[PDB]
């Protein structure tokens, strides 16, 4: 059934928070990057650049996000950036024809097949691995912006990350993640009850399939080819040899 | 010393 006042009070303040993501951008040589025909390498790290950025503003103008310690912000951000990245990878991802879609950027694609410039004995395994973790997350769910917004919430709060020490943080991240469950919860029957407790409980099997892939993404530009003028910000997350 | 770190505080 429908929902209450206050659940939609908090939809409105997630729709906020992420309204930032698919935005025009303002810089040419961003802009540039992404409506080029060829992806390299270090193109696809200048990509990440974008998201991770406006991943971090996202985080920052988040009320739940400056209730942590700071020493807690970093260690959400650091732990599961690769996992918003993924998510996110999954949201404009388009199954047959193998691209990625943004709606910051029309006409403008990436090559599922990028990985075939990456690390060489495990771009096959990645590739399996996002495809997977993309086939868990149903059509109804992957195109429903809440409901997408509300699962990289609960990944961003997971109260097991390296790091989180204080126990004030974990804590207050344990009842972040909580509530932000349940309320995907009642959003899912609120709006397809038909099939919302199933849609619900398969969900934390497509988190373990998201942890798994990320994890073994962390080196895949070993071996990729010369990268030191790609953006900084990626190579604190992917290893790299120069 | 860490941009993320940067980006978070700034
Ligand atoms: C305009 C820009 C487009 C972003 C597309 C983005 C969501 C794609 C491009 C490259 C993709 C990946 C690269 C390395 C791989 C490495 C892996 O094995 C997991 C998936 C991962 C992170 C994907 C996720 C989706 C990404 C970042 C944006 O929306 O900010």
């Amino acid at each position: 059934y429908t929902l209450s006042e206050k659940d939609l009070k908090e939809l409105d303040s997630i729709r906020d928070s992420f309204q930032c993501m698919n935005e025009p951008l303002d810089n040419d040589q961003q802009a540039s990057t992404l409506a080029k025909k060829e992806h390299n390498p270090t193109d696809i790290l200048n990509v990440m650049d974008i998201t991770m950025r406006r991943l971090v503003k996202m985080a920052k103008r988040l009320g739940a996000f400056n209730e942590i310690s700071e020493a807690g912000k970093f260690s959400l951000l650091k732990g599961g950036m690769i996992e918003m990245l993924t998510i996110r990878g999954v949201t404009v991802f388009n199954a047959d024809k193998g691209v990625w879609q943004t709606p910051v950027d029309g006409h403008s694609q990436i090559s599922f097949n990028m990985f075939d410039k990456l690390r060489p004995d495990i771009k096959d395994t990645q590739k399996k691995g996002f495809l997977h973790f993309f086939n868990l997350l149903h059509s109804d769910v992957r195109k429903n912006d809440l409901a997408i917004d509300i699962i990289v919430l609960m990944v961003l709060f997971d109260s097991k990350r390296e790091g989180l020490v204080s126990q004030q943080d974990k804590e207050t991240v344990e009842k972040l993640h909580r509530n932000y469950e349940s309320l995907l919860h009642r959003y899912l029957y609120s709006i397809h009850k038909e099939e919302a407790e199933q849609r619900f409980a398969s969900i934390p099997k497509a988190l373990v399939a998201l942890r798994k892939v990320a994890e073994n993404a962390v080196t895949l530009f070993l071996g990729a080819g010369n990268t030191t003028e790609a953006a900084s910000l990626p190579k604190e997350f992917f290893a790299t040899n120069y | 010393k860490s941009l993320l770190q940067q980006l978070l505080t700034e």
